[PDB]
């Protein structure tokens, strides 16, 4: 991973690295037994397994509708919904979705709600989906042109459009002439006045008094729903076992950094993943 | 008369015979015993925790 920048967010580039990095040639695992598979193996132990599809699916519906698409627990859910459940189902069931059926507010899956009233309910959500995502597509265009304008802007937008995913960009790029020595430098300063700022005590001391408040305010909030979300989670807890209904622990399942499985080894920690509306991408 | 009955008709068997026939097939039955159910080698197993691979 050399000349693999994590702040690009390029589908192209991260398509190549996807190419270079999850290659079989070295990536495939040799005699390994993954616990997540396995678990999957084990509760559904049969040969007819229409039933996982199911379940997975609605984990990530549940976790999506919670949090959304771009969370990285709903990504992982996806992944597993995509990875154990046959493609007419999910067909089927992406068509619902994206009509609105699975909505957690005026959906009818979720609801009773009478079919006229949902009729006009999703096709305003839908309206609703359509205008932000043309007014921030607008804006992804006009940022993205003014990225170009700073220097490091231009060269990460020269390295993330290069031809191939090499492990040198920038001296390729250098001795090719897309780049110049010139522009290079000038990045290369503001990049280091920018690190003698930070470490130094004095404008280091002004930005901690800057932000010190938002991040006071912010710990003071999330220690004292700490003790309320516990008391939900139990009260909760109390619906456990109360009916022959299976009660859902949105999220299921999280990216676990600790205790990595065959999602964090496949995508790696959810970074190659399909460019689709389903995992939050545009 | 009922002459199918215990008392009628018993043929005892000669002892050659006899011999012959139990150690048949007492070898037959051990015999495909033995290679059906202790001779299977092709379920082998090995125990090496050196051959996995991890990128
Ligand atoms: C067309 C028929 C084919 C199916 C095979 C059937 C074979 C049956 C042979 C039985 C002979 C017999 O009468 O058994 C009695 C004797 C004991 O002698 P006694 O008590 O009658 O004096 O007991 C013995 O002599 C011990 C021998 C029994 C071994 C079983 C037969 C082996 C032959 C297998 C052929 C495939």
């Amino acid at each position: 991973m050399e000349g693999f920048v994590d702040k690009i967010d390029d589908n192209k580039y991260l398509g190549k690295w996807e190419t270079i990095l999850t290659d079989g040639r070295t990536h495939l695992p040799k005699h390994i037994t993954f616990h997540d598979a396995a678990a999957i193996s084990a509760r559904w132990n049969q040969q007819y397994v229409n039933d996982s599809g199911p379940v997975y699916y609605r984990h990530w519906l549940a976790c999506q509708q919670t949090y959304g698409a771009g969370n990285e627990d709903c990504r992982k859910l996806r992944w597993w919904a995509q990875q154990i459940t046959h493609p007419l189902h999910l067909a089927e069931w992406d068509d619902w979705w994206k009509d609105e059926h699975y909505d957690l507010q005026i959906g009818q899956h979720w609801n009773r709600i009478c079919g006229e009233e949902f009729e006009e309910a999703s096709n305003l959500l839908k309206d609703l989906k359509e205008k932000r995502e043309g007014l921030a597509a607008k804006f992804r265009d006009l940022l993205k042109t003014k990225t170009a304008e700073d220097p490091m802007g231009k060269i990460l937008h020269e390295v993330a459009q290069l031809e191939e995913p090499s492990k040198t960009p920038v001296a390729d790029l250098v001795e090719a002439g897309t780049l110049s020595k010139e522009a290079v430098e000038a990045a290369a300063a503001l990049k280091i006045k920018e690190l003698k700022a930070l470490r130094d005590d004095a404008t280091w001391a002004e930005v901690k008094g800057s932000l010190l408040n938002g991040v006071t305010t912010t710990c003071s909030t999330l220690k004292k729903t700490s003790k309320v979300v516990a008391e939900l989670k139990a009260q909760a807890e109390l619906e456990r076992n109360k009916t022959s209904a299976v009660k859902l622990d949105i999220p299921h399942m999280r990216v676990n950094y600790e205790k990595p499985g065959l999602y964090e080894y496949d995508t790696w920690f959810g970074k190659f993943l399909p460019r689709t509306p389903q995992f939050g991408f545009a | 008369y009922f002459t199918r009955v215990h008392k009628y008709n018993h043929v005892p068997v000669p002892f050659i015979l006899n011999v012959g026939m139990s150690i048949s097939i007492v070898t037959s039955f051990v015999y495909f015993t033995y290679t059906s159910l202790w001779v299977r080698p092709e379920y082998d197993r090995v125990v090496d925790p050196s051959k996995a691979y991890v990128n």
